[PDB]
């Protein structure tokens, strides 16, 4: 098995939906929800019709070799953020990440980047690496926009 | 691996709806 | 006994197809159907479980056979025999016109 | 159907008779398909 | 806005070898998009948990998904199974 | 009250148990009573050191208590876990095994329940949660990145009690989870768009 190959970097990361959709809206009857598979809890807040999803993946005992996850979001929905609590910003860790081959520098331990994204699905590779201890993880994220 | 083009199975829509499962009426020799 | 062939792929359906009432001349296996593989135009709400047996002893007319037969109508607006074989293929012409008169 | 109630309330009467279509409409889930659209 | 897509493929190479667990064509199939997992298919429509009603932050962790989704009382299927025979 | 809520469960899961045989299966005494997710290490520990479930009501093996149930869950987890050790991943046996457990789990979790994010910091703001929270088990497909078509896999039928190693037919695949879409349902269009005129 690959759990005992679990993830030692990346405790947290957020694909929180972004503050401008919510603002151009707004100016709520809220479901959390976690699988049954050691982590990965998925919460949202719809109200009767806004739903403002939010995918967390607290990485402490997911496995390595199974990197990539797929979900589907909502025509409206095209816009994205993360939040990536990682361990500690010990060295100079490299986190790139290119949707499908753009990459994404930043907004500016925790780094938040912006996500635009377009209809069909999206690839949305996500690394991290160590300049001296020379580690590597890896995450994907098959996001099916629905048209 | 990656240079392992995939071979589409094409539907052809008159296949997919009605197709039936000719001497065997036998009015024809 | 016709085949249906499954759309989206090439498989053979056993004995229940999902027939879809939007483009209205394709299937579905069950497979296929529980898991989402129909494209993102359609939405599940449009497919209809349809048997694929032979029914009863005729001039009983199940409702799936209606619903077919109305389709038929829908789509040809004449040519009893390919609203025939639209039925099921195991009705005749001079049936399906004393049913729907 | 208030009258027709409080005898059902009160009287009793010897059968009531039952007969229902032993079914009800309940709305199901929906969801689109996952294969991505060709244009 | 096209249609007659073939949206399924399968690779030359047959490794049908550990695989009897896929959908296999009778080779494997391989599609143009993943699937798609639904919990419950009937919906409960009443169930102040969905329906919201006007009158009077607070949590409660039901048990399981099974309460949103009509499942008959045991008593009704033994008495069914009674009647089977 | 109790009384017939055994009397039921015995003749539905003897019906519902003709196709698979799973209450006949040979099962010994195996006095565990212990924690549900050590339920396979246990007997793998019993497997390392060294009167079947219809018989064990015929003896009166149940209770009308809590542990009088507990047990009856336990045994269900045990023989399913034996059965699906024992076929391998494929088979129809190893399917109605992993359907049956499904369906009893789901049975006898009900009738005993009658018997950090500035989107948050927004949203706790400005409105009231009244909430709800549940587990469900996520399945898995392949992965695989061919020429520009970047294909997708069925999802594979290994149950959540399988605990066996990841085995791949290739290393050239890659492995994802698929996350369950649950929410209140997007309001379906009406008869008249299922339906116009053509
Ligand atoms: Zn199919």
């Amino acid at each position: 098995l690959g759990n005992g190959y679990n993830r030692s970097l990346l405790t947290e990361d957020y694909l929180l939906n972004p503050n401008n959709f919510k603002k151009l809206i707004a100016k709520s009857m809220q479901k959390e929800m976690q699988s049954l598979s050691e982590q990965h809890t998925m919460e949202y807040k719809p109200y009767k019709n806004q739903n403002w999803v939010e995918y967390i993946f607290n990485g402490n005992e997911l496995s390595q070799n199974e990197n990539a996850f797929s979900f589907m979001l909502q025509p409206m929905q095209t816009f994205l953020t993360l939040q990536s609590h990682l361990t500690s910003s010990l060295k100079d860790t490299e986190t790139l990440l290119t949707i499908n081959k753009e990459p994404v520098k930043s907004r500016t331990i925790t780094e938040i980047f912006d996500i635009r994204l377009s209809e069909g699905l999206n690839h949305l590779m996500f690394r991290c690496e160590d300049k001296i201890s020379h580690e590597t993880e890896f995450m994907n994220f098959w996001i099916n926009v629905l048209p | 691996f990656e240079t392992m083009v995939a071979n589409p199975i094409k539907v052809s829509r008159l296949q997919s709806n009605g197709v039936l499962t000719i001497h065997y009426s036998l009015a024809n020799f | 006994h016709k085949v249906y062939i499954c759309h989206t792929c090439g498989n053979e359906s056993i004995n229940v197809r999902y027939h879809n009432l939007r483009a209205r001349d394709t299937n579905l296996c069950s497979r296929c159907f529980q898991e989402g593989h129909f494209g993102a135009n359609f939405q599940s709400s449009d497919f209809i479980r349809l048997e694929n047996n032979g029914n009863s002893v005729k001039k009983n007319w199940s409702d799936q056979e209606m619903l077919l037969l109305l389709e038929g109508i829908e789509m040809y607006e004449d040519q009893w025999e390919k609203i025939a074989d639209h039925v099921g293929g195991h009705k005749r012409v001079e049936d399906c016109i004393e049913k729907f008169l | 159907k208030r009258i027709l109630k409080e005898v059902i309330l009160a009287k009793k009467v010897s059968k009531v008779p039952i007969n229902n279509v032993r079914a009800f409409p309940v709305l199901q889930t929906n969801y689109n398909g996952s294969i991505p659209v060709v244009r | 806005i096209m249609i007659d897509a073939a949206s399924s493929f399968v690779l030359p190479i047959s490794i049908t070898k550990n695989v009897d667990v896929l959908q296999r064509t009778d080779e494997i199939l391989w599609f143009r998009g993943p699937s798609v997992i639904v919990n419950e298919r009937i919906i409960n429509s009443g169930d102040p948990h969905l329906s919201l009603p006007l009158n009077r932050n607070e949590k409660e962790s039901l048990p399981g998904p099974f309460v949103l989704g009509l499942r008959p009382s045991a008593k009704f299927t033994a008495h069914r199974l009674s009647m089977l025979r | 009250k109790l009384v017939d809520f055994l009397v039921n469960v015995q003749s539905i899961l003897n019906a519902a148990s003709v196709k698979c045989h799973v209450v006949d299966e040979s099962f010994p005494a195996k006095f565990f009573e212990k924690n549900p997710d050590k339920i396979y290490e246990s007997y793998c520990k019993f497997i390392k050191n060294r009167t079947t479930i219809n018989k064990r009501f015929e003896n009166g093996e149940y209770e009308p208590i809590q542990g009088g149930f507990y047990k009856l869950y336990h045994d269900i987890k045990l023989v399913c876990t034996i059965l699906i050790h024992f076929y391998p991943q494929g088979t129809r046996n190893y399917q109605l095994v992993d359907k049956f457990y499904k369906f009893s789990s789901e049975l006898l979790l009900r009738e005993c329940c009658r018997i950090a994010t500035e989107l948050d910091k927004i949203i706790s703001y400005d409105f009231i949660k009244i909430s709800m929270n549940y587990t469900v088990p996520i399945s898995q497909t392949y992965q695989i990145r061919t020429k520009d078509m970047d294909l997708f896999s069925s999802i594979i039928s290994k149950s959540n009690l399988d605990k066996r190693p990841h085995e791949l037919p290739n290393t050239n695949f890659k492995i994802n989870n698929v996350l369950p879409q649950t929410d209140i349902e997007n309001e379906a269009p009406r008869l008249g768009f299922v339906g116009a005129n053509t």
